[PDB]
């Protein structure tokens, strides 16, 4: 009855994106080659929010794949689940962007947008309900930066009473990927703000953080990171896929969530997260879970959620549970730490259960905070882009391309405007 | 799907070319006759059946050493018309070079090159291989590079540059060529890498325990730096840098595009069995002053960018790990108007050897490209050098008599003056 | 119901604690896997005062393991019963505080304690309602001593009204295994008189003559000793975890016992001990047990009863047992021995009984003295350190490590107040 | 997980870590060759599979003696660069060691120190073995110690030192040498364990039935020591005592930091084969003054801090009762300021003994450290010899020549006669 399309812009974006995908196909019983192998019936009920039928009993993802080179879709294409998707849904160009933001928007981007609305547009006008667009992208790039929020837009004007839902991989506080990161982030950050209905703040810091000290791997890869990010977007739209007790799809969640417009960037968390070894010493009760999630270690943004304040969080629980505990934990965990909830939202808390926990697992938790010490990630980066345009630095690149200081100026301002309303309501 | 197209130019570039195809082949598995029994398309076009081609210009102004490439192993590997050779020399002269040799040959050089671009559906751009000193090196380049731009323009420019040493050095005029092939590439190129040679051989003396270092083991070096900056093209990584970056994460402002190249680690069989070649003990290994493959000093200067590219069996945490000690370490200083210093790139493909080489097999390496306020002392060294000799315009004749003239020494002059200048007021 | 938070600080302390929790895991019947291969239901019924419940029918010790050094650990760890503990709650440092309270105290410890602090927060917030907590460890080196100590008031601070034990080993007369001793252990003294509710004091040196005369050991072992203190520490808690007759708790045993704050030192005893070769040539009744228990040999504190008077003694009785029989001896012995007691609190014995008897035997006794001769293990320790503080020696190494002079000086008078205080009373 | 590094300086340093190492390898099982068919892993790092290489620093200032390393037996046990030679001695004068020589070679021997430190997770301290009278021995040495100290400062420092014996000696500069190492090093050591050749000598002849030992004989004896010592940290054990214990145990006032080492029991198989070597008569044997390691008279001394080493099947109780023993008796005399003068430290593991050695397979041993009154006289008579000496000048202008100042030698003067006062009043 409802559908989602998902878009995938950049390298990031993309490799998230496959293994997403993956995840997807795992837990409805779909297997590499578009045929379902599955056993329950609640599998396939559903099915059709993220898979269109394509005869011959077989499966294929609302899925775009959007970059400026080809290595990546190549890379995609080569890959375990890469046949799944609908060949005529990658759309790339050959230049790509050199992580220049106005190359991806502007420029490069500019060429290749079209295609790839023309695609979205026929994706949506076979689904029967869209409730809308799941972007996975970077912010630090030039593709799935400025490509991506440049889609974005695009996405809005046609359909302006849709769900616009982003899941961005941001700049760390520790170390940088880029030497332009910050600009990238900035203009990427404006262009956000107005157009998306929220964005899920993930950080690749903390994520290595979770895998070294909670999941005790020793030797990280990026796509472990990916599967956490994966799992948390898997959890978020579970209530669309499965039956529950308590269903909370991504309108109801977002209106929950979000209780001014620009105030709309999350730092997700997912539990449990265990070891090898340290499976067998704990017990897989929803108080461990609720500990879990209730910490600054399991979050997904690098910032510290006691250094501010939650004005709402979103709890969604999967697994046969009893609701009565879960609203007494949810109740007895605000009342412990009254402290880092605002006072002028009374039950900060919204909760959802679905009754199908992921595979492998008894039970499982989603969390989404929307809490006031994100503003603590966007200081940082606007502090970063102050100090960088004050001597023009890198400038002529984006320049070059057509851009003017004004456009950055905007962007500043913008910027700075956030972090004074976070400031406000803390 | 995205091709590069590599041109050597003079004697020092054409034997570099030799090394980094051999490595080419070597790393893809293609015979010296271009026989394999897919990414290598890049650098390699396909012919027919069972044959490839380098996408390569081989340029010199006299035919001694293309002679050597056209009757050696690899005759086979190459196709005639992309060996281009004259006559006469440029005879350590720029003059002869940009002007009264150079513009003989020049025009079916960039016919060739413009054939090699027809057979390219995603040309990246151009890599090409020169001395600053030589007359051929210096003078053609440029007007090859002059050329390059008003042709095609948009597309990235990228040169790898022997770098004239501040003791060590085989040529008089060396000062005026490196001057004035500097003034009139400036405008023309995107980002230029620099070597040096001294450094080069201090580094396989005290590094390597060569005795006798030969320009063929510096050759296999430099190639291997080349493999490094290529790999995320050639190969598929983790998390990869193709070349149309370089140019936006490495060069501040448009004058000031001359990072420097770092390789790691470079140990022989000796010393490769009794360490454990971490992620991190590479990457410090960088960092250090005696590692790196221009004489100069960063201890004295700032960093501005660096780009790491790590290749082989490398994971990202630990990258990272490094690269925040590195940036805890007092010592190793960064401009203050760049907070972001970083630039990584993750390879899986461990470096391949030359059979019969100097290095040892590894399971990791990186190649650092890094920019600093240092290369401003090289500059100033150059630069007085320049100027005492042209006080007595010792020289100066010959340069008159291929159709120089006098004041473009004075502009030369100034524009360097001008490019310490900026270089100085960056630091502040 | 209740339950109790085990804490081991440094070598000393781990290593006793180890042999406690094999001992506690022998009564339960739990294995070193932690898996319950018990038969009666009694050895279940309370097991959640020491154990909690990781799920898969498995217990796991809520035991906190810490050390400045993590060779202690490691050992730990590889030992028989290494596998039952929490990996999680194992916190180790990497410096070591080289017999130097200061260290512990002030510097490596500091650093260390806050996840100690930490994780015993944990520990408590999952237990319904925490009795307590006991402390095992040395009051001669650096770690027990001084990380301990400190670990000690943190917990008091966050938990005042909860009761505080401590087992520690404290310096003999004869023999010193350090040469700062004196120093470490009055520091020690100085916070515990302040912070603890009760200490039960160890001495080497009792053990050793106990193993020698007693048990008939001709090469007693580190072991060995560690069992005996295991055994009381059993005893003292047996009351919580079994039925009885006549039952006393932690705090029971306290109120009856600890007239003054001050004066919580207690002196602790076993019994029954026997040889191979004297098993046989004595019969297992009350009298022995209780001529045993009073009995200067029997004492595991290095001071003579006989030298000063009890002000209070407490005996638990383990075995099916006639109470009147009990009553009659503890009578009887007071009478006998009525110049050991003090005049001015009639009825100077407590008494406890358990139903079930510790595995091997039919019956089992533990014993608590406050005697006012304990004085004397404080003054000898108090000229000692007076001695050092005459010449300044070994100063530097403390104040190297930011501690001053007075503090010792104040150490000093703690320690002359308590001697005068005990010398008051008797 | 704790680490330390040994550092070997001068001849006798290096050849003592010749001994060392080869204990070491026995002992853990590690071949010549660096592999073996955890806990050694706090002397030796691991490499890449089936490799071990010692956290060690070999340096002298001529090449002869490390050549023999180089060349010898144990030529793959080691990493070529962590051996490190100059190429001209120190001669015998610590002005050579300390400044003219030393200078050149201080620095590489710092930045192997640190990479060396940048492979450990809990570096506990360095241990240097070294001579008071050679002119590396001293003078790199203190210029070494004091280098340490402002790099890393807090980790703890441990010296092993051949202290030059009354009668026999072989340098005739020795006593210049072991002043003034003494007063540049006393500020910068935590505590220095002294021994005596000739004490080691007369034990070999007495105790072992050896009429004529050589120096091999001597390294192999002090190789005994160094594993007692260190046996904690790379065993389990009882109870046990790692590198940070000793200097809070064994130093009173931080000038006084000279404990002395005796091993026992040290006896021929004739001999052990007739006697029943119990944990108290070991330990007795410690306190009988012919059987010590440095020749001195205890007799005439007080005992401020006394450390025991135990090794094999050794239970507590005996210990205990020995040490009580020891007690009682008169002629053994502590300082009346310190009622506990002993740390104890108990190991499971044997002395284990190397093929062809002097010393017989026992089922126990004992290494006491020990701090007394009595090397006031060893101070005294150096003093003395000092003094005749210098009230000619004799030797003086060698020492001027390499840069030494007259009155650097006035300073190191005075600041015996301090130290030997405070011994003195800590007496009283
Ligand atoms: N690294 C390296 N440097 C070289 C090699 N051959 C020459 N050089 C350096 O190049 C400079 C001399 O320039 P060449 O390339 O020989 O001269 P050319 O480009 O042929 O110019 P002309 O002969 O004057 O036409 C000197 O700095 C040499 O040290 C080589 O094979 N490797
Ligand atoms: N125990 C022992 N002592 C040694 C050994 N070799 C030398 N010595 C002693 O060390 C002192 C001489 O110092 P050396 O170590 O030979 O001199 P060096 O440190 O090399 O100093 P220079 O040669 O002057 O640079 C004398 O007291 C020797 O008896 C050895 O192998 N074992
Ligand atoms: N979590 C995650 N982050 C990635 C991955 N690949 C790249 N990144 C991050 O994305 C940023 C680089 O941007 P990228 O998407 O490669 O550039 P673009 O292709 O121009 O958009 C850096 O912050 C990287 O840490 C990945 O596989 N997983
Ligand atoms: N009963 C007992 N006492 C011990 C044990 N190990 C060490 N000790 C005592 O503890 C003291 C040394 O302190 P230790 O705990 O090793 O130092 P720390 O690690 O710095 O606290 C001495 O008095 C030893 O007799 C043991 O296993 N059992
Ligand atoms: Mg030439
Ligand atoms: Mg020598």
């Amino acid at each position: 009855m409802r559908e989602i399309v998902h878009i995938q812009a950049g390298q990031c974006g993309n490799q998230i994106g496959a293994k997403f995908w993956e995840v997807i196909s795992d837990e409805h019983g779909i297997d590499p080659t578009g045929s379902y192998h599955g056993d329950s019936d609640l599998q396939l009920e559903r099915i059709n929010v993220y898979y269109n039928e394509a005869a011959g009993n077989k499966y294929v993802p609302r899925a775009i794949l959007v970059d400026l080179e080809p290595g990546t879709m190549d890379s995609v294409r080569s890959g375990p689940f890469g046949q799944i998707f609908r060949p005529d849904n990658f759309v790339f160009g050959q230049s790509g962007a050199g992580n220049n933001w106005a190359k991806g928007h502007y420029t490069e981007g500019a060429e290749l947008v079209d295609s790839v609305l023309d695609v979205v547009r026929k994706e949506s006008e076979s689904c029967d309900c869209l409730q809308g667009f799941q972007l996975t992208h970077s912010l630090g790039g030039g593709t799935g930066s400025g490509m991506g929020t440049l889609l974005i837009s695009k996405i809005r004007e046609e359909y302006p009473d849709r769900i616009m839902n982003t899941f961005s991989v941001v700049p760390s506080p520790k170390v940088s990927d880029t030497v332009v990161e910050p600009y990238n982030a900035t203009l990427s950050v404006h262009q956000l703000v107005e157009n998306t209905d929220e964005t899920y703040c993930i950080d690749n810091e903390a994520l290595y953080d979770i895998c070294f000290r909670t999941l005790k791997l020793t030797t990280p890869t990026y796509g472990d990171l990916n599967h956490l990010v994966s799992a948390t977007m898997s959890g978020v739209t579970t209530c669309l896929r499965f039956p529950g007790q308590l269903n909370a799809d991504l309108r109801k969640l977002a209106v929950n969530m979000v209780p001014f417009p620009r105030l709309h960037f999350f730092m997700p968390g997912f539990a449990p997260l265990t070891s090898r070894g340290s499976q067998q010493y704990r017990a897989l009760t929803v108080p461990e879970l609720t500990q879990q999630m209730f910490d600054a270690k399991n979050m997904m943004a690098a910032c510290d959620p006691r250094h501010g304040r939650y004005l709402t969080v979103a709890a969604v629980f999967r697994g046969r549970m009893s609701m009565k505990e879960v609203d007494e934990q949810m109740l007895n965990v605000q009342n412990k730490n009254s402290s880092y909830f605002v006072e002028w939202i009374p039950n900060n808390v919204k909760t959802a259960v679905c009754d199908i926990p992921p595979r492998g697992l008894k039970m499982s938790a989603t969390f989404i905070g929307n809490s006031t010490a994100i503003q603590e990630l966007f200081k940082r980066i606007s502090e970063q882009f102050t100090a960088m345009f004050r001597r023009k630095a890198f400038l002529h690149w984006y320049t070059g391309e057509g851009m003017d200081e004004m456009e950055f100026t905007e962007a500043e301002s913008n910027m700075n405007d956030l972090v004074s309303e976070y400031q406000q309501y803390q | 799907m995205r091709e590069c197209i590599s041109i050597h130019v003079g004697q020092a570039g054409v034997q570099i070319g030799n090394a980094c195809w051999e490595l080419y082949c070597l790393e893809h598995g293609i015979q010296p006759d271009g026989q394999m029994p897919d990414s290598f398309n890049t650098f390699f076009s396909e012919t027919g059946a069972g044959k490839h081609v380098p996408r390569a210009v081989f340029v010199d102004l006299e035919p001694t050493v293309i002679d050597e490439v056209r009757t050696g192993t690899y005759r086979q590997l190459f196709h005639p018309e992309q060996l281009i050779t004259g006559k006469e020399d440029a005879a350590n002269n720029y003059a002869r070079g940009h002007y009264t040799i150079g513009k003989e040959i020049i025009d079916l050089v960039l016919d060739r090159i413009r054939k090699l671009a027809d057979q390219c559906t995603g040309l990246q751009g151009f890599l090409v291989f020169h001395s600053f000193g030589g007359g051929t090196g210096s003078g053609f380049t440029s007007l090859l590079m002059e050329r390059l731009s008003v042709d095609y323009g948009k597309k990235s420019k990228l040169e790898f540059s022997i770098y004239p040493a501040p003791q060590v050095s085989t040529a008089v005029v060396e000062p005026y060529n490196s001057i004035l092939t500097t003034h009139t590439t400036l405008e023309h190129s995107d980002c230029a890498f620099m070597v040096d040679n001294e450094a080069i051989y201090d580094i396989c003396r005290r590094n390597l325990d060569i005795e006798r270092p030969t320009y063929t083991n510096l050759n296999r070096l430099i190639s291997q730096i080349v493999s490094s900056i290529t790999a995320s093209l050639r190969f598929d990584g983790a998390l990869n840098v193709d070349l149309t970056e370089f140019q936006t994460n490495l060069v501040p402002y448009p004058r000031i595009h001359f990072p420097l190249a770092t390789y790691a680690p470079v140990i022989s069989a000796e010393k490769a069995y009794h360490e454990q070649l971490s992620v991190a003990e590479i990457t410090n290994a960088c960092f250090e002053p005696a590692n790196q493959m221009v004489k100069c000093d960063p201890r004295h200067g700032k960093y501005m960018a660096c780009c790491l590219l790590y290749r082989g069996d490398v994971v990202p945490k630990d990258v990272n790990a490094a690269i925040a000690t590195i940036k805890t370490k007092r010592s190793i200083q960064f401009v203050d108007w760049c907070p972001t210093g970083f630039k990584v790139g993750i390879n899986y493909q461990p470096p391949t050897v030359v059979p019969g080489g100097d290095l040892a097999k590894v399971q990791r390496a990186v190649c650092m490209l890094s920019n600093t306020t240092a290369i401003a002392e090289a500059w100033a060294r150059l630069d007085h050098k320049f100027d005492l000799m042209y006080a007595k315009r010792a020289f100066v004749h010959w340069y008159v008599g291929e159709g120089m003239e006098e004041g473009e020494f004075s502009e030369a002059r100034e524009d360097m003056a001008a490019l310490e200048k900026d270089y100085e007021e960056v630091g502040v």
